[PDB]
RNA sequence: GCUUGAGUCUCGUAGAGGGGGGUAGAAUUCCAGGUGUAGCGGUGAAAUGCGUAGAGAUCUGGAGGAAUACCGGUGGCGAAGGCGGCCCCCUGGACGAAGACUGACGCUCAGGUGCGAAAGCGUGGGGAGCAAACAGGAUUAGAUACCCUGGUAGUCCACGCCGUAAACGAUGUCGACUUGGAGGUUGUGCCGGCGUGGCUUCCGGAGCUAACGCGUUAAGUCGACCGCCUGGGGAGUACGGCCGCAAGGUUAAAACUCAAAUGAAUUGACGGGGG
């Protein structure tokens, strides 16, 4: 897990570099048992990428 | 009868039929063929084969427009999913980009009830 | 009072009321003992998907410490702004000062 | 819940010291507050009941806590329901 | 051929038809919980 | 009196806990328009159905409801029922660290009271999708079914009612004690290790168990309190009471009848179970 490795307090829903790591090609959330990352962390994740979603700093789906 | 050039080939594979299109890149269709229409029915409609005569009678239908490129469009489970792509590039039209573009609910509709065979 | 990050995205273009809609937004903050931590203009970006046709917006952050009623109140405000085509409020558990990653 | 001002300040009024927060008087007064605080609440949120249970949780231990005292201190018993506006 | 072989793989990535054959047909909650705690004592068994 | 049970305070942590409000994207349906032309749809095969009055397909725009893919997990939270996009507002509980505080304030609980899935009921809304009933098409010896095409209540919302479920861990609550091993989740101390809490899984020892199994999350060893059982059927039925708008719920017999009914496991045989 890179967020437990760098001290991460809370993922940035800004943070969209960092994010498009953790989403497929078709912008779906990758699982932790693909990336490693802790299930806190995951959990932060989910939350930042929807955040970002919503806001349109990333894809729903890659059929927008 | 107007010409071009590079169109969309909309392949809908049903589970018991496909629907090839093709359309220009406006979705302004041009032709259409289907394993339905092209000589199959019941157990035989739904198999690749018979997706990929409807690919080729739907090439038939366009070759006035004079298309040489074409995007495809595969939306559905069905049998004709690859079949149709293969008959589309053996017809002489050049594949750009293969999309698929099945509809995916975010949740969505409750679906039908479940069958008991 | 609480502390608020507040994202508003601007229609591309109204570009050009987004200096005057800052300064009005942070004296309605200020107005009522409120504090800015943060401002960021990024300006226009291109968004993910189309909203309302615009494939671009003009994006605003700002961390800001206020009474909840004055947030409420610019709420409101970009509700009925149609300048505005979307806002995020969110609650933060501490203000937030630095750099975004979009700096 | 009761906020870490309003909690501080129910401390200082019914407890012997700021540090005297065990006191069945102060336990009693906090229940009290936030009894008070939350009717509010219902008034506007009927149908929440999972909120509601923790309410009544505090109802419960106010009534526990005040015939503790009542038993062992009944003029304390006294003095602290006529603070707070208790019927018993 | 290259280019189709690709697309078949990132179909079976994005997992397109297996979510397809899932929504094909409404699966009960406690049928879903059921198949869920079955796959969970199988990778458990696995192990 | 005491502080060890039980509470209070301080700082912090995780969480689909609850209530209210807002909003997003995907999809289905519908409406309107463009392109286009003979099929579509459906099945085991069909047919009903839809389509030249132009469907289906495809594109554009619009309307509306409902549900929130991925994340997602013997993951989490909740007394249980249950709870899943995102955001805000109001709000409940749990847990940890270190310390202070109260001083047995505790445990259990008949009656009582509250909460309580789904279906159902009342009034007023809403209605995309799904779908009891219903209709038609099949299948069949028949087919009031399974399958298909439709489709109303209902499913959704507000408020009120109902009070039941294989409401299950078929395991009441609280406390104490009794070898281990491997995980998950969530704190925390110290220096990647070494500890130490909470919650939660799998396996297994003693012990227990009719056996199956349970096994520190006990079905072990004990204590407190409650609930409940006393052969099968008749019957959770009748009658009466209470509750309910109703549906019904709840409390709850008897005559009569049988010599069994039952649990677990064993050997076969059998399966339109598997290999
Ligand atoms: C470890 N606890 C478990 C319990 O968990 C339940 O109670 C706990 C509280 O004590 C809860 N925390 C938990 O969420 C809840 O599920 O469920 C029981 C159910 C019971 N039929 C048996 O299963 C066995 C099966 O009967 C058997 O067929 C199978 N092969 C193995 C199972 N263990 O033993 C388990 C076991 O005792
Ligand atoms: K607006
Ligand atoms: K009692
Ligand atoms: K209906
Ligand atoms: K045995
Ligand atoms: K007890
Ligand atoms: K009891
Ligand atoms: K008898
Ligand atoms: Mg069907
Ligand atoms: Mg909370
Ligand atoms: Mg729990
Ligand atoms: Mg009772
Ligand atoms: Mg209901
Ligand atoms: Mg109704
Ligand atoms: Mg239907
Ligand atoms: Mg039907
Ligand atoms: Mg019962
Ligand atoms: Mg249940
Ligand atoms: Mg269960
Ligand atoms: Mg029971
Ligand atoms: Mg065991
Ligand atoms: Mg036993
Ligand atoms: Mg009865
Ligand atoms: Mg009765």
């Amino acid at each position: 897990c890179r967020f437990t490795a760098e001290g991460v307090q809370e993922i940035d829903y800004k943070d969209i570099a960092t994010l498009k790591n953790y989403i497929t090609e078709s912008g779906k959330i990758v699982p932790s048992r693909i990336t490693g990352t802790r299930a806190k962390y995951q959990r932060q994740l989910a939350r930042a990428i929807k955040r970002a979603r919503y806001l349109s700093l990333l894809p729903y789906t890659d059929r927008h | 009868r107007k010409q071009v050039s590079d169109g969309v080939a909309h392949i809908h594979a049903s589970f018991n039929n496909t629907i090839v299109t093709i359309t220009d890149r406006q979705g302004n269709a041009l032709g259409w063929a289907t394993a339905g229409g092209s000589g199959f029915r019941g157990s035989r409609k739904s198999t690749p084969f018979a997706a990929q005569v409807a690919a080729e009678r739907c090439a038939d239908a366009v070759k006035e427009y004079g298309i040489k490129n074409l995007e495809v469009m595969v939306k559905g489970p069905g049998p004709g999913r690859e079949s149709t792509i293969r008959a589309l590039n053996a017809a002489g039209f050049r594949i750009t980009n293969i999309t698929d573009v099945t509809p995916i609910p975010h949740x969505g509709c409750r679906p039908p009830k479940k069958r008991r065979v | 009072m609480r502390h608020y990050e507040i994202v508003f995205m601007v229609h591309p273009d109204q570009s050009e009321q987004v200096p005057g809609m800052i300064e009005r937004y942070t004296a309605a903050i200020t107005g009522a003992e409120g504090k800015i931590h943060r401002l960021e203009d990024w300006g226009r970006r291109q968004l993910a998907y189309p909203i309302n046709k615009l494939h671009k917006a003009h994006y605003v952050l700002m961390n800001v410490e206020a009474p909840q009623e004055v947030i409420d109140e610019l709420e409101t405000t970009f509700r009925f702004n149609d300048a505005v085509i979307r806002s995020m409020v969110m609650r933060t558990k501490h203000a937030v000062t630095e750099a975004s990653p979009m700096v | 819940s009761l906020s870490t001002e309003a909690t501080a300040k129910i401390v200082s009024e019914f407890g012997r010291d700021a540090n005297d927060t065990g006191s069945t008087e102060v336990q009693v007064a906090l229940l009290t507050a936030q009894i008070n605080h939350l009717q509010g609440h219902f008034a506007e949120h009927k149908k929440d009941h999972h909120s509601r249970r923790g309410l009544l949780r505090m109802v419960s231990q106010r009534r526990k806590l005040l015939d503790y005292l009542k038993r062992k201190d009944v003029a304390r018993y006294t003095q602290l329901i006529e603070r707070l506006g208790l019927r018993r | 051929d290259v280019a189709l072989r690709r697309f078949k793989r990132s179909c079976e990535k994005a997992g397109v038809l297996a979510e397809v054959r899932r929504r094909e047909f409404y699966e009960k909650p406690t049928t879903e919980r059921k198949r869920a705690k079955a796959s969970a004592v199988k990778r458990h068994a696995k192990k």
